[PDB]
């Protein structure tokens, strides 16, 4: 009944040096009945990457509704959006709906492109940006991530080490969690390489 | 309801309205809220009338054991077993009772015990809905060890004012009067008090 | 997710490991089956207190009767002795659900679902829990009275790993044991993570799943 | 389960050098009715402890009539009964902290928070909490109701931990506490002007000032404030 | 939260701690809470933060509008008159709750603003769940004719106050300071007193540590010539 | 209407080692926004060589522990001053438990000690008093925050041997005291960052076959 | 309505369909076919409830045959799911939203693939080997879990798909009068006509 | 539990009841005897709320069987009738109400006549030539209005029984898994063994 | 809140305290309530702060353009443009208002607008919370054409015990006077109100 938690899902990003990741659980269900095992929660629109949690239409349309904003802002500015100026129009664009909003916790992640500098934030379902130096966390095991990830993390990892971090914060925060899990995926992202890894874990 | 009890020089007067209503209907016009316990101790009575009825009746009765067995009460004793009933049964009681009497020794005393059992001895004290209306009068107007006269103007013109406010008071001004020389009565008609 | 099912060698109980408050998972390693005592099983569902509880109690009115009587209580005795008491209760809040198992001279091997409603059921097959429609599904389409006991086992620890897969609320080990006229033999503690993949591959099943 | 009628507001209090200081100002309130203006809310039991209450005034009257039979009762067959067998501040304590929590256990309270200060013994201070829930704990500062917003972060710049209690003069933390009574009465709107403090010492004793004031308050830049925005004039 | 502001002789400076939370978690350690609305005036936000960002934003845009239009630089009482408009007619349902102070052609100026849209004048305030926090701390220590420095002073004591004391609040205090006839100046992290202490130990894993299905390259680039 | 519960927040940890168990608790007790106490200790020791804490609502917490100690008591009294082994107690506390089944005790109840072998014992309570033997259990306000942590740090749940990608686990080494006190100050320290009511202070009881020894440590305080 | 189920094998998309209508006390039908075929490689079951099912049934059959008449072309199960999606994510914030679960089973010609796509009333789509909607997955995915196989010939799937009916009709307290059972493949939709 | 009925005929009363047992999403059994008997000629079925419905059929049967053994005689249908409703008309001013409906169906060995007694969880008795409780009656009523005759055999009763059941099976949306069938005549009680 | 005005033979005069509170917080102890709509017509306000700001704003916005167009506003077209609002919008407002200003042909006049959005001209009015402690004291002491002295007694008095009485009402007491010769603003501090 509570909109955030019936498809459950996990999302995390973390800034390292010169690079950031971000990654997500692969469970869709209805509420105790697993689903799917292949809903991805990441986006990305060039370079720019969206994580999504929360209900599963919502993230689905949203998606589809940045995908929508970005094509044009492409043809329109002749360049791709940056990681600062997406998050502002994922804000403007949730805040819009302030009074029936979709029931989401987005994340951005990125380098910005002309700066070299790596870039993530968080949203709550209204809007409120978090822009965080460190970590940004989201879904229905965001309590066992902000724990994983506050004694985990440490700055400027290398972009190998960030990997087992934040592989390592995942992983144990979602078996902690029972609508969290049932695989997942690791971005590593550098200013003109991404990498993506699917993870082997537990599937209960 | 109105009531009101005014220590003064030779000892203490209890005032009340005489209006008790059932929503807007006045059920009796005459009522008599000023309550005898006991010769010296009487009180008045204000929130539920089955509840207060009930608890003076058993006042009186506890009063009247005791002066059988260990002589007169005083004021302050018929003030702890009004409370003792009070407190005891404040989940099941609507009751807000103010205690006036006279003794040769302490002379004349008021307590009042309003909805949860709580018991405060004042110089003087008011109590019922009409009571509101007047905090300000009273508090301005009242003196300490004023005469007989200047107490029943006291609360006459008192008394006058919360009826002329509160609808749930009204009809005749009751008082008795408590001192060394006995217990007078007294009363005052709407066409005397609303002239004030 | 617990069940227990009768067969020629007897009883086979098989639970999960997992306790969730909400979605947060408190424990992956409860124990559901409740040791009543070395001939009697119990399994554990509904409120984890009322079940640990009222069935050491269980062993000890057992026990009571085994010394006055110089006898084993059977399971119908004692499968009684739990609702009777969880029916004196009704309505005051206990919830549970439980598969009191036992293999006696007189019954054979037996089996009572008893609940804190007050039902007491003798049967062949139960599974109770938020997985168990996942559980029967499995032991429905390959329950035989004559399994032999390596099958039987097999089949009881298959049938919860369904479950786990599939149901948020169930998980983190399978335990096993094996209820005989001589008493319970436990069967091992069996992690799903590791069990799945084990079962994944060797049996060609979740073809659905990525491994 | 009630609901409290006649009510008293905050009790503040903290530990200092030699002993605990405790305050209550001297108000029953009836809801926003300033009812009743001569209540005293700190009841001194023997010589050496203070017994500060806030909440249901019915109750406190109660709780104030079993300390006094505490009294009487202590006192029976003992000869050492104003010696070494006087009621401490943490006997006194112990017996309403286990009064207030079985009448929650009961789901029939007395609707009060509660501070015992006092002196042990060996000197030491006592400075615990209790309530209708019978929640207890001590701190170097303690207050109830509106002084644990107010009163407790300005209290706690004085003595903020265990070794600031040494260095805290009984001048310097009575200061404090008079200050405190000031900014309650500013911003809390069940509070009256009319206060009651008490010292409980080791060298000193018990000392119990009643009729206590606020004063030296600051109302004068009010004069300026005009409209809510605009307003000029 | 806590948020104060304080007039002082040739001025008004506004004061914020850096925590916000969810629930009993703490989302961000250190929130910015002082938002500019123009460049002399500047606002605190406690309470609902998208909306406290939003509105501060929109009136922020509607008075830069209004300033071009007017050839004048933005009012303080123009910001208040706006914000209160605006919230009033959403009859609270925006949670804004906030401190308004700024410097314009008029003087210098210190308002409050409620959710519902009532608004409040004076030369000390507080809001947020450190409020009374706050002021115990301004009501203690507040007197006529403050300098900039003991008015910078006050205002991060009470902050200090509400971080120490409210556990709505903690983490840093920032401060702005708006004087007649100079530049307001922004002091981020004016004060810094909860640094985490070093960890024990270090939780850098060896590579390799977590075992991984699969590996590819994702295309982040357009569609390639030739 | 009269609510009989509240909630003053903490935060405890128990962990039993190979022959040697530590129960950690903040020391700092709340109710809603407000700090009652930065230092209102919260585990106990009880006699017996065994360590108590019953977080939640502080009042039937006292009342629990305080009920035990004097089970204790009652047992040397009536069985020839036996030591209550720790399975004892904790049998015994979840019929202290129990017998309010349907008006609980609103605590997590985690005792620590050693059991009949001289191995590190951690039991852990429910309400209601189901309980289990653990070998790591947070409880408490935290608790979310950092049971993840210790999965994957003291059971080295999801890492494997480097080289053999997931085909062999990490193996599960015996920690010392010294390394198992490093992870209670990390998750706390953590904890305090991340959760409003963690912080003031940090009180470890260590027991081992010499008794009970403590070890406090600052946390930070806003 | 309530039993629907799907499954995708080698070259096919099979719905299984429950044929029971029921107005509260007494099952009125038994014989009620609960799909509507959208193009002739695509076909959707439904249920949820009573009314909106067929209405909304329908108005996606409308809209997919305007299509089909306008460009003289089929559109892919892919881009029909799509659709259907977003009138469901639509309806989910509208005055009165449609409460109408859905599969959709359709053979891709130019892919050469049978697909299966499930959809609930909020618009949450996924596709997937196998998918039901309400409670037929808690006691069908077990069974589909352990034998589907992604080379499974037509014959392999209906057999597969008759256990999962059997398992239904032992452990379901409801009485759903069997079910219907249609076929999706490169020669379009039909129905197995005994079941 | 569900379906419960009765039909007294010439020489014997006919008792059938379902064989469901359903814990709310799943059917935990398929064979379940809903019946005691209370003396060699006297049978009572029951439903109703899950737990009591057992307990209570077991407490009369101790009771009828004690006094069986104390008079060394067997109580009639009437008499035993008489006293289980007393026992439900106590018991629904109780603090908690047994939630049972029952029909005692018995041959009387004095009159040499079969009675059925309908009796619900109020203690409203009434006897009936045909009898049930729950939704049973709305069903099958309608069927045993028309083709009930007091002279039938046992065997037309069966069959009319039969007709009642089918009726049952085609318009009730449970799936009740079948009956068990109860003879109860001069030679005792038996069980029809294949309905 | 405790607010009244009181026409006298120059004028009128309105007076306020200066508490507003949240619960039992006091949010701002120095507010002012006395709210100028034009030169010399003025009002109190009660009840939701949001709404009499609201309403206030409007008021003064109506009257600014009334006197562009028309010239100096009467006091009751103040009043009527107040009740106008108040009326219309009941469903929406908690709103409590008296208007109170200066003419030099009506002199002084006084208009309340309680609640539902009725008015009613008055020689003066009282309103608030804390009100209702001196309706018999405001009843007793107010005379007509009383001097200006008189009159800033006779609201430092009323609102003096309105004040003590009410847990809602404190702070100082403010005034505005309103006569031909101008707009005077008085203030009265705590230790000289509370002495009377
Ligand atoms: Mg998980
Ligand atoms: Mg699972
Ligand atoms: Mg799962
Ligand atoms: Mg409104
Ligand atoms: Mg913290
Ligand atoms: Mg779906
Ligand atoms: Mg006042």
């Amino acid at each position: 009944s509570d909109p955030s938690s019936i498809n459950g899902g996990i999302v995390v990003a973390m800034t390292g040096k010169d690079c950031v990741a971000i990654a997500c659980d692969l469970r869709l269900g209805s509420q105790s009945l697993g689903v799917s095992n292949k809903f991805e929660k990441i986006f990305h629109y060039g370079h720019v990457f969206l994580g999504i949690t929360g209900l599963a239409t919502d993230v689905t349309t949203l998606n589809e509704m940045f995908r929508y904003k970005t094509n044009l802002y492409k043809l329109k500015e002749e360049r791709a959006i940056e990681p600062e100026t997406f998050t502002q129009l994922v804000s403007s664009s949730l805040y819009e709906r302030r009074f029936g909003p979709y029931f989401v916790g987005p994340v951005v992640a990125g380098i910005n492109s002309k700066s070299g500098k790596p870039f993530i934030a968080g949203f709550d379902l209204i809007g409120c940006i978090d822009e965080a130096k460190d970590f940004i966390v989201s879904g229905t095991a965001s309590d066992q991530l902000f724990g994983m990830c506050e004694s985990l993390y440490e700055p400027n990892l290398e972009p190998e080490d960030l990997f087992e971090t934040i592989s390592q914060a995942l992983l144990n925060a979602a078996d902690r969690d029972a609508l969290s899990g049932w695989g997942a995926v690791v971005y590593i992202i550098k200013k003109d390489e991404v990498v993506k890894r699917y993870l082997k874990m537990r599937q209960d | 309801t109105s009531i009101m009890a005014v220590t003064f020089k030779d000892g203490v007067i209890l005032g009340a309205d005489s209006r008790t209503t059932t929503g807007a209907y006045i059920a009796n016009r005459v009522t008599d809220k000023l309550t005898r316990v006991h010769d010296k101790i009487w009180c008045c009575r204000s929130g539920s009338a089955a509840d207060t009825q009930a608890i003076a009746d058993i006042v009186q009765y506890h009063l009247e054991l005791y002066t059988s067995q260990y002589g007169t009460p005083s004021t302050e004793t018929a003030a702890s077993v009004f409370k003792e009933l009070c407190y005891e049964n404040k989940d099941n009681l609507t009751a807000g009772i103010i205690v006036a009497g006279y003794d040769d020794k302490n002379k004349g005393e008021v307590y009042t015990i309003p909805l949860g059992g709580s018991v405060h001895k004042l110089p003087y004290a008011i109590a019922g809905s009409g009571s509101t209306f007047i905090y300000g009068y009273c508090d301005k107007n009242f003196r300490e060890n004023m005469s007989k006269e200047e107490t029943v103007d006291f609360i006459k013109h008192s008394l006058s004012q919360a009826i002329k406010w509160d609808g749930s008071s009204g009809g005749v001004i009751r008082m008795v009067v408590l001192t060394a020389a006995g217990v007078e009565r007294l009363i005052f008609y709407p066409d005397e008090y609303e002239q004030l | 997710t617990t069940l227990a099912f009768r067969f020629q060698g007897g009883i086979i109980v098989a639970v999960d490991s997992r306790a969730t408050a909400g979605n947060w998972v408190a424990s992956q390693t409860v124990k559901k089956v409740i040791e009543i005592n070395p001939f009697l099983l119990g399994t554990m569902a509904g409120g984890a207190a009322d079940c640990q509880f009222w069935e050491t109690w269980l062993g000890s009115q057992c026990r009571l009767h085994e010394l006055r009587e110089k006898e084993r209580i059977s399971v119908a005795a004692a499968s009684k002795i739990l609702s009777n008491l969880v029916y004196q209760y009704k309505g005051a809040g206990l919830s549970m659900g439980t598969m009191i198992c036992g293999y006696t001279r007189k019954e054979g091997p037996t089996i009572y679902y008893v609940d804190s409603d007050g039902t007491r059921l003798k049967g062949d097959i139960f599974c109770v829990g938020s997985g168990q429609t996942f559980a029967y599904g499995v032991l429905d389409s390959n329950y035989k009275w004559d399994l032999s006991v390596e099958d039987a086992l097999y089949l009881g620890k298959r049938s919860i790993l369904a479950a786990a897969h599939r149901d948020a609320y169930s998980g983190g080990s399978v335990n096993l044991y094996h209820v005989t006229e001589d008493g319970w033999i436990y069967h091992g503690n069996h992690d799903v993570g590791e069990l799945f993949w084990k079962v994944k591959e060797e049996e060609g099943s979740f073809n659905n799943v990525i491994g | 389960t009630q609901q409290p009628i006649v009510t008293g507001t905050s009790v503040i209090s903290m530990k200092y050098d030699n002993g605990v200081i405790i305050a209550a100002d001297n108000l029953g309130s009836y809801g926003s009715l300033l009812r009743f203006n001569g209540v005293e809310r700190l009841i001194p039991v023997g010589d050496n402890t203070v017994v500060g209450i806030s909440g249901d005034i019915s109750d406190m009257q109660h709780i104030e009539r079993l300390l006094k039979d505490l009294v009487t009762e202590n006192a029976y067959d003992n000869p050492l009964a104003d010696a070494e067998e006087a009621l401490e501040p943490s006997y006194i304590f112990e017996y309403l902290a286990t009064v207030m929590y079985q009448r929650r256990s009961k789901m029939n309270p007395l609707w009060n928070a509660i501070i015992v200060a006092g002196v042990q013994s060996n000197g030491d201070q006592f400075l615990r909490y209790v309530n209708l829930l019978g929640v207890t704990y001590s701190s170097p500062t303690l207050a109830t109701g509106f002084g644990a917003h107010m009163a407790n972060p300005l209290l706690r710049k004085v003595v903020d931990r265990e070794s600031d209690i040494p260095k805290t003069t009984v001048q310097v933390a009575e200061e404090a506490i008079v200050n405190a009574m000031r900014v309650l009465y500013y911003r809390d709107a069940r509070s009256s002007r009319n206060f009651s403090l008490a010292i409980i010492d080791k060298n000193t004793g018990l000392t119990f000032k009643k009729n206590l004031q606020v004063e030296n308050m600051k109302w004068d830049f009010a004069k300026d404030i005009k409209g809510y925005g605009t307003q000029k004039i | 939260t806590t948020i104060v502001g304080v007039k002082f002789n040739n001025g008004v400076v506004i004061a914020a701690d850096t925590r916000s939370t969810q629930g009993p978690i703490v989302a961000d350690k250190n929130c910015a809470k002082l938002h500019r609305i123009s460049p002399k005036i500047w606002c605190a936000g406690a309470g609902t933060a998208a909306d406290t960002e939003a509105v501060t934003q929109l009136i922020g845009s509607n008075i830069e509008l209004h300033s071009l239009y007017t050839s004048r630089e933005p009012r303080v009482v123009s910001a208040l008159q706006m914000l209160k408009q605006h919230l009033f007619k959403y009859q609270g349902h925006i949670g804004a709750y906030l401190i308004v102070a700024g410097v314009d052609p008029t003087g210098s100026h210190l308002f409050s603003i409620h959710a519902h849209g009532s608004t409040d004048v004076g030369y000390y305030l507080s809001l947020g769940s450190g409020s009374l926090a706050a002021m115990a701390v301004l009501e203690s220590h507040w007197k006529q004719d403050l300098t900039k420095e003991e008015a910078i002073k006050l205002a991060s004591d009470a902050i200090q106050a509400g971080i120490w004391n409210d556990l709505g609040s903690g983490s840093n205090v920032d401060v702005c300071v708006m004087e007649i006839g100079k530049d307001a100046e922004y002091l981020r992290n004016y004060l810094t007193p909860n640094v985490r202490e070093e960890k024990q130990k270090s939780y850098k894993f060896p590579r390799g540590t977590t075992a991984v299905l699969k590996e590819s390259i994702v295309n982040i680039c357009d569609i390639q010539e030739e | 209407q009269f609510n009989p519960y509240g909630d003053n927040g903490g935060t405890i940890l128990g962990i039993a080692g190979e022959d040697f168990a530590v129960l950690a608790g903040d020391t700092r007790n709340i109710t809603d926004y407000s700090i009652n106490s930065r230092y209102e200790p919260k585990v106990f020791d009880c006699g017996d060589n065994i360590v108590m804490s019953a977080n939640g609502f502080a009042a039937d917490g006292d009342a629990l522990v305080k009920r035990f100690k004097n089970s204790v008591k009652w047992y040397h009294f009536d069985h020839n001053d036996k030591k209550l082994s720790i399975n004892s107690a904790a049998r015994n506390i979840q019929h202290l438990l129990y017998g309010k089944r349907f008006f609980p005790y609103y605590v997590h109840t985690i005792i620590a000690g050693l059991d009949e072998d001289g191995k590190g014992a951690v039991y852990s309570f429910d309400p209601v008093g189901s309980y289990e033997r653990e070998q790591c259990r947070a409880g408490g306000a935290a608790a979310s925050l950092i049971m993840p942590f210790l999965d994957n740090q003291v059971n080295f749940k999801n890492q494997y041997e480097p080289g053999t990608n997931g085909k062999v686990k990490k193996p599960l080494k015996y920690l010392s005291v010294e390394e198992v006190i490093k992870l209670v100050r990390d998750s706390f320290t953590s904890a305090t960052e991340r959760h409003i009511q963690v912080g003031d202070g940090l009180e470890i009881l260590i027991v081992t076959k010499d008794g009970v020894r403590k070890e406090f440590y600052e946390l930070k305080r806003d | 309505m309530d039993i629907i189920l799907g499954i995708r094998v080698q070259d096919s998309v099979i719905l299984a369909s429950s044929k029971a209508v029921t107005r509260g006390i007494s099952v009125l039908k038994d014989s009620d076919d609960k799909t509507r075929q959208l193009s002739p490689h695509t076909l959707m079951s439904f249920a949820g409830e009573a009314g909106d099912t067929v209405q909304f049934a329908e108005y996606i059959q409308a809209n997919i045959q305007l299509y089909s008449i306008r460009e003289d072309y089929e559109l892919s199960p892919q881009a029909v799911s799509s659709f259907v999606r977003q009138e469901l994510a639509k309806s989910i914030r509208s005055r009165r939203p449609y409460q109408v679960n859905v599969l959709i089973g359709g053979y891709d010609k130019k892919k050469n693939k049978p697909e299966l796509y499930q959809i609930d009333y909020l618009g949450t789509k996924v596709e997937l080997p196998y998918g039901a909607h309400g409670y037929s997955g808690f006691y069908t995915f077990s069974l589909l879990d352990h034998h589907y196989r992604p080379d499974m010939t037509t014959e392999e799937g209906l057999d597969l798909l008759k256990l999962c009916v059997q398992e239904l009709e032992k452990r379901m307290p409801m009485d759903f009068k069997g079910v219907i059972v249609k076929i999706v493949d490169k020669d379009g939709i039909r129905q197995v006509d005994d079941f």
